[PDB]
């Protein structure tokens, strides 16, 4: 298929370099274009620059000009963004984007698109999540249905993964986006609403997996009589 | 540098609805460098719109572009589930110094629903370990408006808790919100009374979750 391909998720120190990898195939890749854009959470598209394949010839926006290198190696295919002098401003999902090219000819537009590739820059070291449960009771049954949840508390970096029942259990899961807290860690709550009469037969179990610090927790979430 | 201007931030519309987007740019941007995109929560960007009225290869007729200058539109004639998303323009005048607008979500207007909400005390296992989080939840709620205040023995909390909330739904178009007050053990056990007080356009009266600590 069309398709242009990101490298993995980056964590970076203050003041370090970041090289992101882009992966052309099912196209002329020879005919087109790469630019990059990256994307904070909850703020607006930042265009870095862009790069034409056939000449290799390169722009940089004013903001990165004097810290970003846009290359391609034309026999793999394959664009790379690389970025010097990080700083925690720049933490975003970066993109790259391509013309769609069928032989010589192009499309107008940037119309295939990289999955993005999360960047995150901190001074934060690699720290596994305290996970503690969220137990159902009076205070968290409302009509016939329960809420239970667990709390995965001061982890770095991002993602923790939180599965319920081994993924057997999806319907009413709410796993919250992660807030960075003051201290340069991530907390989140995963929550599951279920019917108030499942609390007696139905086990509930939040499996959370953080790679970075090799943390596998299998939190068994108790019901409270009270 | 050009800056794009995107009005109105947030657009709530039935599906089968019209959905007019502007983008203003602070300087005369040419038909021909505007471009308009979609994007989707934890997707990368879509083109729709190129040269500020061509429609990119395959993009359904019911989205059209027009505008010149510093004032561009893009139109969904009858809105589609599927087209629900962010908007953004792009003027992408000359070599580089290109930039993109602040976006417009476009969000599915539904009845108004109000959350059911959960409180949860800090785990025996967390005060264990030197901190107090006090967890409230609101479940399945339209619109996305709501206030969640925090009052410890009936004093009115401030800059101890954080709101994360949930993409709109793609079935049921509601939202969930978790509010967590996050305190030292020492400070946790000098109170007795945690409420959580929402307030929502689906509640008459603002509905309060309470607990005395140590009781459950």
């Amino acid at each position: 298929q069309v398709q242009l391909v990101q490298s993995g998720p980056e964590v970076k120190k203050p003041g370090t370099s970041v090289r992101v990898s882009c992966k052309a195939s099912g196209f002329t890749f020879t005919s087109s274009a790469v630019q990059w854009v990256r994307q904070a959470r909850g703020q607006r598209l930042e265009w870095v620059g862009w790069i034409v394949v056939g000449s290799g010839n390169t722009n940089y926006a004013q903001k990165f000009h004097e810290r970003v290198t846009i290359t391609r190696d034309m026999s793999t295919s394959t664009a790379y963004m690389e970025l010097s002098s990080l700083r925690s401003e720049d933490t975003a999902v970066y993109y790259c984007a391509s013309p769609y090219c069928s032989g010589g000819s192009c499309s107008d537009g940037f119309d295939i698109w990289g999955q993005g590739t999360m960047v995150t820059v901190s001074s934060a070291s690699t720290k596994g999540p305290s996970v503690f449960p969220l137990a159902p009771s009076s205070k968290s049954t409302s009509g016939g249905t329960a809420a239970l949840g667990c709390l995965v508390k001061d982890y770095f970096p991002e993602p923790v993964t939180v599965s319920w029942n081994s993924g057997a259990l999806t319907s009413g899961v709410h796993t919250f986006p992660a807030v960075l807290q003051s201290s340069g860690l991530y907390s989140l709550s995963s929550v599951v609403t279920v019917p108030s009469s499942s609390l007696g037969t139905q086990t509930y179990i939040c499996n959370v997996n953080h790679k970075p610090s090799n943390t596998k927790v299998d939190k068994k979430v108790e019901p409270k009589s009270c | 540098d050009i800056v794009l201007t995107q009005t109105p931030g947030t657009l709530s519309l039935s599906p089968g609805e019209r959905a007019t987007l502007s983008c203003r740019a602070s300087q005369s941007v040419s038909s021909s460098y505007l471009a308009w995109y979609q994007q989707k929560p934890g997707q990368a960007p879509r083109l729709l719109i190129y040269g500020a009225s061509s429609r990119a290869t395959g993009i359904p007729d019911r989205f059209s572009g027009s505008g010149s200058g510093t004032d561009f539109t893009l139109t969904i004639s009858r809105l589609e589930p599927e087209d629900f998303a962010v908007y953004y323009c792009q003027q992408y005048v000359g070599l580089t110094g290109w930039t993109f607008g602040q976006g417009t979500k476009v969000e599915i207007k539904r009845t108004v629903a109000a959350p059911s909400v959960f409180i949860f005390p800090p785990s025996d296992e967390q005060l264990k370990s030197g901190t107090a989080s006090v967890v409230c939840l609101l479940n399945n709620f339209y619109p996305r408006e709501a206030k969640v205040q925090w009052k410890v023995d009936n004093a009115l909390q401030s800059g101890n808790s954080q709101e994360s909330v949930t993409e709109q739904d793609s079935k049921d178009s509601t939202y969930s919100l978790s509010s967590t007050l996050t305190l030292s053990k020492a400070d946790y056990e000098k109170h007795k009374v945690y409420a959580c007080e929402v307030t929502h356009q689906g509640l008459s009266s603002p509905v309060t979750k309470s607990f005395n600590r140590g009781e459950c």
